[PDB]
RNA sequence: AGAGACCGAUAGCGCACAAGUAGAGUGAUCGAAAGAUGAAAAGCACUUUGAAAAGAGGGUUAAAUAGCACGUGAAAUUGUUGAAAGGGAAGCGCUUGUGACCAGACUUGCGCCCGGCGGAUCAUCCGGUGUUCUCACCGGUGCACUCCGCCGGGCUCAGGCCA
RNA sequence: CCGGGACCGAGGACCGCGCUCUGCAAGGAUGCUGGCGUAAUGGUCACCAGCGACCCGUCUUGAAACACGGACCAAGGAGUCAAGGUUUUGCGCGAGUGUUUGGGUGUAAAACCCGCACGCGUAAUGAAAGUGAACGUAGGUGAGAGCUUCGGCGCAUCAUCGA
RNA sequence: AGACUAAUCGAACCAUCUAGUAGCUGGUUACCGCCGAAGUUUCCCUCAGGAUAGCAGUGUCGACCUUCAGUUUUAUGAGGU
RNA sequence: GUCCCACCCAUACCCCGCCCUCAGGGUAGAAACGAUGCCCUGAGGAGUAGGCGGCCGUGGAGGUCAGUGACGAAGCCUAGG
């Protein structure tokens, strides 16, 4: 919508808001990454530290699914049963079964702990685990295994 | 001939819409301050007994 | 509910097909609406309580608003014609509208409206005749 | 009729703030307009030349868009129009469009002397 | 002539909404009643509230709530201006009475689940016009995306703008005295 | 072949017209301007002045204030008529004066009393209907001191401008 | 304590403070009287008179300048659009969010409906192999709106010591 | 003789790349209201130009903490005109 | 050269009227309100480069005035309001 923005505004007014004695030439300074080292320094000094100069090996003909394995944390663990079955679980009237989870068929690889959990066994599959992963769920009265 | 001729916008948000105009159609007076000549009708929530 | 006055007069503040907006004021052709302006307490398509004035042949014309049918607008009407007497009628209008605590507040312009439409349906006497003052000396001739 | 009682009329001005140097050149309507110049002598305020509109010559808010008999002007085009103006007789006054006909406008004029609504420009 | 530093300074504060929801108006319309004729502090608070623009109606939480209906506040009301979310972490819900603008679906359903109800600013001017037996509840303002970018310098441990990260997008020079300097 | 929140004759393709035409250059190439009388030509028979072109009459049309220099016909610039000023510039701002021309307002309203005249029923009451369910309307009843208009007289009140 | 003169009259039922207290000069002008009711008051335009008044636009410390452009009139004539970022305002949903690459359907370039994947977010850190977030009611101390049984509990945020 | 090569020669004419780039001249279109500057620090083959800090506006939030001051007084230090 | 009276005038100072900006208050058992309204009180107003707000005009699109018009739409002229 131009019929309100500052250019109409302008109308009638000499200059267009760009000033007289800086008359808002075609390319003062230069085009684009101009004078990086060299007028443009304390700019690229206060912000962007870091921008020149080479760090670490390279790698020919990476692909990015050797390197997939998407990780969930221990306290989101009992959010993958149905809200109707957790219920039943955290209300505690079964006292006889224990869920077996599978994290490969909701799209995860690694198994982590940061949170806290209930006192409730369980069973995990899953391709990875940390070392107090196990040590969590093995205090709840569950047992983790590798699925691959 | 490629500037932006049509918008996009959330089907939640159409939905929202289109439901408070049904709902603000069953309000006289808005129907009245329309512009419509409805000072003839029965029932507002006008409804045939399936003649047609 | 979801549905009130105050929320009628949120939607149509700005913008009703009523409207009579131009420079040095703003008018509303209502048929509810006494003394023929804009504003939330002389609004009557908004109120549930509003009244209603209309000139006759003869007489008045007196059109109220049932609160009970609000959603029939077929049957939603209260009227009755007054045809008698001018005081008669100024008596009826202002028991009508400030015995039972139906818009007390309107009673001023109610009974105000219905003078100047009695007023209006005399008979008018003629104009005198227009004079010169400059153009005498030209007519002169 | 007339109109309500109301304080004195005082404009503040009647001349009509025309445009500098628009006397002198016939390309430059007499339109006012601000003047940008850096060392224009309006803009500067000299002794002698043309004065500049300002906020603090406005007019009283209580006889704000009034014309001298009392009323308010009202543009009307037919005549269920001059209706509207039945609870203002003291106060306003009708002005008919121009492009409104010869039958129309006795119309008009007719039902606007039923109601005592002035009418300024009838004589026609 | 009369030497002054300041002259026709304006206010710092908003003093009317500037959204033009209806209801909103409504409830603005009510607030500026109650806190015009009504000794209650709480009043004119929730008030200046209504105005705020959203980023400074932080969401809270479920959580946030039992963290604060511990120590003698079990039988308090809350009052939160803003929208209300489920947090997912949290498994069992105690029982409260909410007063909020806007709860979500999922935030309603555990609620009425435990056991509390779900107010309206309305009913709760209805009920407690005073403010009588509540606490007022805000969100973390700091908790954006937005804010970690501010004030970026030296030795400001602040986050810059990179379009990607990698070894190869900033680090090098100016992070590392292995390459020239470090900030 | 079908369409548009596109342009509307200095715009839109260079071209809405006998336009890649007229025209320029030895040549490769360059390259314009120009739409609209009226519904229908009904496009002025004839007389007179004049060598002629033209003019004045007289004709057609709703209109010739549409006559093939044709719808509407602005400004720069020019002619006639009317008014005014001018001892090496003119124009402009504030404030009176003289001359020309002009918009408003005003022309009464209200009430009361007395008399005249025409009237047609006022309060009341009961039957029906609506309603904010307690107020209204309609049907009949009234009977001169009620109500309702017209005229003449009187009285009070207020209403233009300058002092 | 007594004279003389000038300019001004905002407000529009009562309420207040007071006094010399059947009232008043005390929170803002009323009373009496005259001429005229039209060019009389008032307004526009032209001219004479008193005082004032250097040509605009622009660069510049400095322009009326012996600094540059401008004979006059009409039409045209200059911060836009796309992709990618960023902060702020409004709106929807919310630990999730995004229908429109595509399919179904249709009064057909509109509107309506559908889903597998995918993008961003929910976890970081190292060049890399790799590893991967609770001693405590998710901590202690000093300020903090608000609430409170009056003892205290203490959001957001700021500072500081720890995990 | 740097002379002549279609009025063109210290490198002819026509079309295209091409709307070639410019730290350099010129221009940049209605009104009212409120606030209101700088020619100085550091770096640059930098000195007719840029980035950086300063001066300015707008949008706010937390107080209403009571907080502060281009100032005076009292006590107590430094200086080499 | 020194001393002493009276008097003249700035957009400066004092009092009053009006406009705008900013700031502080009042207005629902609603006889109520362009609540973006109305009423009461106080202070202030210069400005290039520049910033923000409010309003006025031109060509088109949706809705609405059951809008004007051959008894004359649009356009143009006009020391007439
Ligand atoms: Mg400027
Ligand atoms: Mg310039
Ligand atoms: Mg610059
Ligand atoms: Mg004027
Ligand atoms: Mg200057
Ligand atoms: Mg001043
Ligand atoms: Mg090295
Ligand atoms: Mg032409
Ligand atoms: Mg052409
Ligand atoms: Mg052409
Ligand atoms: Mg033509
Ligand atoms: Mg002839
Ligand atoms: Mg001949
Ligand atoms: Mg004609
Ligand atoms: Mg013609
Ligand atoms: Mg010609
Ligand atoms: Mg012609
Ligand atoms: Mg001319
Ligand atoms: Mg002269
Ligand atoms: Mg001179
Ligand atoms: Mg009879
Ligand atoms: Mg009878
Ligand atoms: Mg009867
Ligand atoms: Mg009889
Ligand atoms: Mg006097
Ligand atoms: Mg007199
Ligand atoms: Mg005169
Ligand atoms: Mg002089
Ligand atoms: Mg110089
Ligand atoms: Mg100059
Ligand atoms: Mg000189
Ligand atoms: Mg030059
Ligand atoms: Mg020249
Ligand atoms: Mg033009
Ligand atoms: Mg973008
Ligand atoms: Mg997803
Ligand atoms: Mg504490
Ligand atoms: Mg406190
Ligand atoms: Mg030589
Ligand atoms: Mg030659
Ligand atoms: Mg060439
Ligand atoms: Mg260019
Ligand atoms: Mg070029
Ligand atoms: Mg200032
Ligand atoms: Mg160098
Ligand atoms: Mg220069
Ligand atoms: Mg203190
Ligand atoms: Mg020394
Ligand atoms: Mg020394
Ligand atoms: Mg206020
Ligand atoms: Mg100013
Ligand atoms: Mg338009
Ligand atoms: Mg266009
Ligand atoms: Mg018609
Ligand atoms: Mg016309």
């Amino acid at each position: 919508p131009t019929r309100f923005s500052k250019t109409r505004k302008h109308r009638g007014h000499v200059s267009a808001g760009k000033g007289r004695v800086g008359k808002h030439r075609k390319h003062p300074g230069g085009r684009g990454m101009a004078g990086g080292q060299h007028h443009h320094r304390t700019n690229l000094d206060k912000y962007h530290p870091g921008y020149f100069g080479k760090v670490g090996m390279r790698h020919f003909h990476l692909l990015r699914n050797h390197y997939w394995r998407p990780s969930i944390n221990i306290d989101k663990l009992w959010s993958l049963v149905p809200s109707d079955v957790r219920e039943q679980y955290l209300s505690g009237q079964k006292k006889d079964t224990a869920p077996v989870i599978d994290l490969l068929s909701h799209g995860y690889a690694k198994l982590l702990g940061k949170g806290r959990l209930p006192e409730i066994p369980v069973v995990v599959r899953a391709r990875y685990v940390s070392a107090e992963a196990e040590r969590k769920v093995k205090e709840a009265g569950g047992v983790v295994e590798l699925v691959a | 001939i490629w500037r932006k001729w049509h918008v996009k916008i959330n089907q939640g948000q159409k939905r929202f819409a289109t439901a408070s105009a049904l709902a603000a159609s069953a309000v006289a007076p808005l129907l009245m301050a329309r512009g419509h000549q409805v000072s003839t009708v029965p029932e507002v929530p006008l409804v045939v007994d399936s003649a047609a | 509910s979801n549905v009130s006055a105050d929320l009628i007069w949120e939607v149509s503040r700005n913008y009703n097909s009523f409207l009579v907006k131009q420079r040095t004021g703003t008018f509303s052709r209502d048929a509810l609406n006494l003394t023929n302006q804009h504003s939330r307490k002389h609004a009557g398509f908004v109120n549930d309580k509003a009244l209603g004035i209309v000139p006759a042949e003869k007489g008045v014309k007196v059109i109220a608003k049932k609160v009970k049918a609000a959603n029939k607008p077929a049957s939603s009407l209260y009227t009755v014609t007054y045809k008698s007497t001018a005081r008669k009628a100024y008596k009826a209008i202002a028991s009508q509208a400030a015995k039972h605590g139906y818009r007390a507040d309107l009673r001023q312009a109610a009974v105000a409206r219905a003078s100047a439409i009695l007023r209006s349906q005399r008979p008018v006497k003629p104009e005198p005749p227009k004079k010169l003052r400059g153009a005498a000396a030209r007519r002169a001739a | 009729v007339a109109a309500k009682k109301h304080v004195p009329i005082v404009k503040k001005r009647t001349k009509r703030f025309m445009r500098h140097q628009s006397d002198r050149f016939k390309c430059l309507d007499s339109a006012w307009r601000k003047p940008k110049g850096i060392d224009n002598r309006v803009r500067r305020r000299f002794k002698g030349n043309l004065a500049m509109p300002s906020i603090g010559y406005g007019s009283n808010k209580k006889t704000k868009h009034m014309m001298p008999s009392g009323h308010k002007a009202f543009l009307v085009h037919n005549v269920k129009d001059v209706e509207l103006l039945l609870m203002h007789n003291r106060t306003y006054a009708a002005e008919i469009a121009h492009n409104v006909s010869s039958r129309k406008r006795i119309d008009i004029i007719t039902r606007a002397k039923q109601l005592g609504v002035k009418v300024t420009n009838a004589k026609a | 002539g009369i030497d002054l530093r300041w002259k026709h300074v304006r206010s710092s504060h908003r003093k009317a909404p500037k959204s033009d929801n209806v209801y909103l108006k409504l409830l603005v319309k009510l607030y500026r009643f109650l806190a015009r004729r009504t000794e209650a502090p709480f009043n004119k608070v929730v008030l200046r509230r209504l105005f705020m623009s959203r980023i400074n109606r932080p969401p809270v939480s479920l959580s946030r709530i039992a963290r604060n209906l511990k120590n003698g506040n079990e039988k308090k009301t809350v009052v939160v201006v803003a929208t209300v979310t489920d947090d997912n972490r949290l498994l069992q819900v105690p029982k409260m009475e909410v007063a909020a603008l806007r709860f979500t679906a999922k935030a309603r359903a555990r609620i009425e689940a435990a056991g509390g109800r779900t107010l309206t600013l309305d009913q709760l001017a209805l009920e407690k016009p005073t403010g009588a037996n509540t606490l007022l509840l805000r969100g973390p303002k700091n908790a954006r995306e937005a804010v970690k970018h501010f004030g970026f310098g030296p030795h400001k441990h602040k986050k810059p703008y990179v379009r990607s990260k990698g070894r190869k997008f900033e680090r090098a020079r100016g992070r590392r005295r292995s390459r020239g300097f470090k900030v």
